[PDB]
């Protein structure tokens, strides 16, 4: 049912710039999405629960935000870590749906 | 002949009054229980001791300013009842969805109804039934159907278990009931005995927390007691007792507490107006306005999590099912008094 | 100790036919969180395929895949099995296995859960 269309499907950003990722979901889902990284390769770290809220392990410079559906994941400053694909996904009703994705180059 | 309801409502005004003040008061003190134990998730034995040793003390202040042998027996039996409550209260919400809480609020409706006609011999009129029946189905098809797309995790035992918390408090509610419209004895002293014997059974109900189907405030035989002193150390002064590897999926939750105090001292006042009224309630009108006037709080709350100031960063949008849920509960509770004015008519009528 | 989910029965299968994949996962009871299969074709996205709820026992399925496939648990011994059946050819892809980290937020009458995909397996390639 619930879709989340996702920002910019992909964002060219140097080192020590400041990217904000941002999914729209279609109906009005609670704060309850959450934000995952994968590299090319690997499994998809989880980044941000809740939306506003930073996993245990994941350093300062990830945050979330909101305001009503259009959820925004920001980087303060970049580094050659955070290249990677960058997916959101909703935990309000039971469909669940990812975000198509979001590469960062 | 539409005029009747400014009489009807100028005879008898003080009860819709006090229920604007309970909503008031009770969507406060959720709110702020939840953003406390938002900020200190651990130490909720603690917070909740703290709250009963200040509730006590604070209503025995305010009796000795305002206000068979004596009614130990019967303060210590709605303590217990209390504790048992909350006892499977706590159990039963560790799986349940949000919206199976608002049915067991409707579903606290009808078991106070029966054992209010059981034991304490009430008489029911037809559109009470049918305001019962109405508000019950209406928020009982509403919420299962909400229940059914959310990803929140419910078993149905842990549901049982909460209308089994709703039981003990019914007992409770009709007996200070009785104590109150038999005897006499006053509020106040009541709520600080009631208070003292709730310290009592909640450091009895400390036993609670050692089986391990809890997310993340199960604590072993071995780390009770430094849970305590570290809870003192977090609310008394703001000592961070975790901030390694923690929060969701994970063994604890995350505290703040520099300047948590402040918020818990509200949650406790909310708690003791809401305690205090409540008693009001049931001396002066009855335990069963009482519990449509608490059941007011399921709508209310969705009402007020749409505001920001209210609901910290956490809201939701007017969906027509909480507004439905309102007016069914709007329309039963009217129908309800309706047939409570009828009751009273016929009675004073002989 | 600490958390794994590794998976099995990965591989080359003929269109048409059927294949279980089988999730084993370490240090947490799988009885007391979600646990759920997601897939990502070659160079797409994430996909949902199912998801278990083994203490209730209750299972939920999307949209391409429901009445095709079956998710179960067998919490005695810990694991988590996927089978699928009528596979097509559009199914191939590599398919992760991964729970519910639950945040238990609790006010003295009610209680929300939050959750996020905390552990993912390292994924198996099916065909
Ligand atoms: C702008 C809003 C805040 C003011 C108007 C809202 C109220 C008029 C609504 C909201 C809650 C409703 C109340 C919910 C519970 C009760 C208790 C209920 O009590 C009984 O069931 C019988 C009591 C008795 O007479 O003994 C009577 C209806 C009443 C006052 C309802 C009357 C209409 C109320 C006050």
């Amino acid at each position: 049912d619930i879709q989340m269309t996702q920002s910019p499907s992909s964002l060219s950003a140097s080192v020590g710039d400041r990217v904000t990722i941002t999914c729209r979901a279609s109906q009005s889902v609670s704060s309850a999405v959450a934000w995952y990284q994968q590299k090319p390769g690997k499994a998809p770290k989880l980044l941000i629960y809740s939306a506003s809220s930073l996993y245990s392990g994941v350093p300062s410079r990830f945050s979330g935000s909101r305001s009503g559906t259009d959820f925004t994941l920001t980087i303060s400053s970049l580094q050659p870590e955070d290249f990677a694909t960058y997916y959101c996904q909703q935990s309000s009703t039971w469909p669940i749906t990812f975000g198509q994705g979001t590469k960062v180059e | 002949v539409f005029k009747l309801i400014f009489k009807e409502i100028k005879d008898n005004i003080f009860i819709y009054i006090l229920s604007i003040i309970y909503l008031s008061v009770s969507v406060m003190n959720t709110i702020f229980a939840k953003r406390t134990l938002n900020k200190i998730g651990n130490y909720s034995f603690v917070t909740s001791e703290t709250h009963n040793f200040i509730c006590m003390i604070m209503f025995f202040i305010v009796y000795s300013l305002f206000g068979h042998r004596s009614f130990n027996l019967q303060f210590f039996a709605i303590s217990m009842l209390d504790a048992c409550s909350v006892i499977l209260a706590f159990i039963g919400l560790t799986r349940t969805t949000g919206n199976i809480q608002s049915f067991v609020l409707q579903l606290s409706i009808p078991i106070n109804m029966f054992f209010c006609f059981l034991i304490l011999r009430y008489r029911y009129h037809l559109y009470n039934y049918l305001g019962a029946v109405i508000i019950v189905v209406t928020i009982a098809l509403v919420e299962m159907k909400l229940s059914f797309e959310t990803q929140e995790e419910n078993s149905i035992i842990f549901n049982l278990v909460l209308i089994s918390s709703l039981i003990p408090v019914c007992f409770s509610n009709m007996t200070r009931e009785i104590v109150f419209k038999k005897y006499k004895i006053d509020i106040l002293r009541l709520n600080a005995m009631v208070s003292f014997f709730q310290l009592f059974t909640s450091c009895l109900i400390l036993p609670v927390y050692t089986l391990p189907f809890l997310k993340q405030l199960h604590l072993p035989y071995n780390e009770i007691w430094t849970n305590i002193k570290n809870g003192f150390a977090c609310l008394f002064l703001g000592r961070n007792t975790v901030v390694e590897n923690c929060g969701l999926g994970m063994a604890k939750l995350c505290d703040d507490c520099d300047g948590a105090w402040k918020t818990f001292a509200l949650f406790s006042f909310f708690d003791i107006c809401d305690n205090l009224i409540t008693s009001y309630i049931i001396d002066k009108f009855s335990t069963m306005t009482y519990t449509i006037v608490s059941c007011i709080q399921g709508p209310a709350l969705a009402i007020a999590y749409y505001f920001k100031f209210l609901a910290g960063d956490v809201v939701r949008e007017p969906r027509l099912l909480d507004f439905v849920t309102l007016f069914g509960y709007l329309f039963g509770s009217i129908i309800y008094r309706v047939g409570n004015i009828i009751l009273e008519r016929k009675k004073m009528r002989n | 100790s600490e958390v794994q989910l590794v998976e099995s029965g990965g591989g080359l299968v003929q269109p048409g036919g059927s294949l279980r994949l089988s999730c084993a996962a370490s240090g947490f009871n799988v009885s007391y969180s979600y646990i759920h299969w997601v897939r990502q074709a070659p160079g797409k996205g994430l996909e949902w395929v199912a998801s278990i709820y083994p203490y209730s026992g209750y299972t939920s399925y999307a949209d391409s895949v429901k009445g095709r496939f079956t998710i179960s648990a067998d919490t005695s011994k810990n694991t988590a099995y996927l089978q699928m059946n009528s596979l097509r050819a559009e199914d191939t892809a590599v398919y992760y296995c991964a729970r519910y980290g639950s945040n238990y937020s609790f006010w003295y009458r009610g209680s929300s859960v939050t959750y996020a995909i905390d552990y993912w397996g390292q994924g198996t390639l099916v065909t």
